């Protein structure tokens, strides 16, 4: 599974609500829905990674699995697969 | 649409389409307003836009990618890059980026970057993993860039003569010295057309400072490669602002094993430009000269050089002598003893108005042995031995005389043995 | 009966218009009382009343259209104009107006424009489809004023002698360089009449700056076109208002095809008046003078191209050399290699009073190849061949002499061989 | 047979009651008279067009074909003959 980089809006969304700490909704590639704080935007071997952090759970995952993401404040935004 | 190919239209062009899709009263403005206003009723019919540009990070962080059509002026059709994508992809100053692109939001008054999907003329994986330019060794020029076309055109003589008197390698750094009537602008089209014809895949870029708007057109349409100006009713901030950004793109094309070759008019303007926009340092030398203000121009002359590594760097500037003016005296003696090529124009010659008016005696190369095979450099120590008497004046109505009936320089070398 | 008719109109033909039409004061010496009287008498006939103007938009977003007879002077009488019918016909700054004007209701010290029916000479909707003037690619000149006249007399003497020296096509940047007294005046009103006389398509623009009123007049009278001045007493600022107003004009007269000739006397004191105004950028340079202060005299300078798509700008710039003031040496320094045609004056063929006091040595065009043909080139090398080695003053009686009992510029050339 | 541009004080006037955003009365051929409001004056081919959407129809009419207009917070105006 090759990795390709997410547009440049989803990025920069991701990006303030880190470094501005929101309580981010999140919804999986497979329907996962998770209430979660992401904590810092790293990106390994090339493949920018995400990791997101619940009662000090710390998974971490790739951009491309997430498809949308949502917080009160912020419209939800549908990341483009292509 | 692509935003390359609407740059690239005529401006007539520009408003037939623009009328077609509905703007109103559009021919009576800027034409990047013009672009911006058809990019933007495109964008509301939710087409994807396809741009690229030349990346430039200003000191707050953010970023604008520029187009080299307007020589990289600010302009409303300046994609805009965010400090996060800044950090995303380790972009520097001259990068060439393409993509996609999205239409300006609420609040937000130029276009933004949509998705990156090449970088420097690669992936933008790749492109991340090449090495700093300054990191590279420096050598010695030693693969030879040939100027003689061999196709025996009364405009080829001025390329031979010069490839007489003063060879050019890879990585080279020349300074023409050019009193005010000798035909430089003449010598700098030449050596335009020739790279562009002899040597095509070394990326070219023409750079004109302080110049008149008419001379900027005829260079556009002359040259093959890049041309890139700033008029002389432009402030020196547009000047140093439009080097700055040559410099930074040759240097991130060499970082990708690319030659490179920058032709300069001139470095006196130039160095004038920075004096006038560097604050003083308190020590102002004759002809009110700052010694800070020299440093950068001297940076920008010294980036020329061939790298270990695949790649080079050649950097060809004139510089202006006689001129009646202090500020250019001073820079001359400053510039005097930093370059390996050092071509000299006569003011005497073209007087007789003869050309070209080079000035063979005093006009040479350092460490030609590199650049040139054994018995071409024993046949050009032949020659320099013959010539040396004679005075400058003479000595280019022989040079001229015996390169007539000779195609190439092999045949006037074996003419000239017997 | 045009506003500006009554505008030139002298006392007694006003007065006699008064009492024919029925005014019941007739012993008021302020015209405008008068004429805003006899307006509103005009107004409640029912009866329309037409004028012209030239529009500036001032940066609060309203615009007021002035005549060019008070040198572009405010004033009571020029025309109101709201930002609606500038946005309703794209008007900018130098277009000239000509249509149905409104008398001023309660609440306006001037006259509010009604319904315009002519700009630029053309139809609004024609008008308002023209390219802008920077869209417009530059070139060199091409075709060439003839200034010289059949007339035979002493006048076509400097016209003759200016076309040898350095001939001048449309579409040329040109420098006058000149000591304090040398006789410019005379040299800029022969070139003017020579202008109005051979070629009455090109508009002719006469513009002074810190000039003594006499002079002024004298222009006035004796030039053919158009002639706009600011005396000494007046401020900076008016000079700077006034040059925007004639470059703003000229360039949209260039838009319509058109070629437009602006002689300015002289580029030293306009610069001097934008030093002036200019508000300081922290820095100044030798000389007392402003890094940006040149900027927009650069950019008026510049202006003057000739345009690939139809029409041509001249510009044709007087400079003072040695006036003892050394910010004036640098002004001209920084104006000194920007002009296509130069021609220098000499202080002492002056003292010997020779007319005209021209330099052939320092005198030229960059391109005389474009404007003249082959045989005239060929015999202009000649004479130039013939000229150099020896002295100026000389050469000049040489010359004058010469020119003295022949009238074509052929006979003469035909003479001055074998 | 040719096209006449309204004049400029008009015109004026009826921008500035658009910019006022007031309450409007407007009037047909036959003299009826409904209450509206018109939003913006188009200038398409370089013709001015008003569209109307009084009850909903949203139609489109030229800028010759209205005799005069009437308003009650300035005074009513007529057009000129030139």
């Amino acid at each position: 599974d090759t990795y390709q980089p997410i547009n440049c809006d989803d990025y920069d969304n991701l990006e303030l609500a880190c470094q501005h700490h929101l309580m981010l909704t999140l919804e999986l590639k497979d329907g996962e829905k998770l209430q979660a704080k992401a904590s810092d935007l790293v990106s390994r071997k090339n493949v920018e990674y995400l990791v997101v952090e619940a009662a000090g759970e710390t998974r971490e995952l790739r951009l491309d699995k997430i498809t949308s993401f949502s917080h009160p404040e912020i419209g939800t935004v549908v990341v483009s697969e292509s | 649409m692509n935003l390359t190919e609407l740059k690239n239209t005529p401006v007539s062009e520009l408003i037939t389409l623009g009328e077609n899709m509905g703007l109103e009263n559009l021919a009576r403005m800027r034409k990047q307003d013009i672009i911006f206003a058809i990019l933007k009723q495109h964008a509301k019919s939710g087409e994807d836009i396809f741009g690229d540009g030349v990346l430039e990070i200003l000191q707050d962080g953010f970023g604008f990618l520029r187009s080299a059509d307007s020589s990289y002026l600010a302009g409303p059709d300046d994609i805009y890059v965010s400090p996060s994508q800044i950090r995303r992809f380790n972009l520097r100053t001259g990068d060439t980026i393409s993509g996609k692109i999205r239409p300006p939001k609420e609040g937000e008054r130029y276009f933004a970057l949509l998705k990156v999907n090449e970088v420097n003329f690669d992936k933008p994986e790749n492109a991340r993993n090449k090495i700093l330019f300054e990191n590279l060794t420096p050598l010695h020029a030693n693969s030879r860039l040939r100027m003689e076309r061999g196709n025996g055109s009364t405009e080829d003589l001025t390329a031979r003569v010069l490839d007489l008197a003063s060879p050019i390698g890879r990585g080279q750094r020349g300074l023409i010295v050019a009193p005010p009537k000798a035909g430089k602008t003449m010598l700098l089209q030449n050596i335009a057309q020739s790279i562009a014809y002899n040597h095509p895949d070394c990326v070219l870029m023409v750079l004109l400072i302080d110049e008149r708007p008419e001379e900027v057109t005829e260079m556009q349409r002359l040259v093959k490669g890049e041309v890139v100006a700033s008029t002389f009713d432009e402030p020196a901030s547009r000047h140093v602002q439009v080097a700055e950004m040559v410099i930074e793109k040759a240097k991130r094309l060499v970082e990708h094993k690319k030659d490179v070759i920058i032709l300069l008019d001139s470095i006196t303007r130039l160095a004038r430009a920075y004096n006038t926009v560097v604050p003083a340092s308190g020590k102002v030398l004759t002809g009110g000269v700052d010694a800070n203000a020299l440093h950068r121009p001297k940076r920008f002359f010294g980036a020329a050089r061939n790298v270990e590594e695949g790649g080079s760097l050649t950097i060809i500037a004139t510089a202006l002598i006689d001129t009646g003016s202090k500020m250019d005296e001073v820079i001359y003696e400053e510039f005097k003893g930093t370059g390996n090529m050092e071509l000299h124009l006569s003011r005497k010659i073209a007087e007789k108005r003869v050309f070209p008016a080079i000035d063979y005696n005093r006009s040479g190369t350092r460490k030609e042995e590199l650049l040139t095979t054994q018995e071409e450099l024993q046949k050009m120590w032949i020659l320099r031995k013959i010539i040396h008497p004679m005075g400058e004046i003479d000595a280019m109505e022989f040079l001229i005389n015996k390169l007539a009936m000779t195609k190439t320089n092999d045949d006037f070398f074996e003419m000239m043995k017997r």
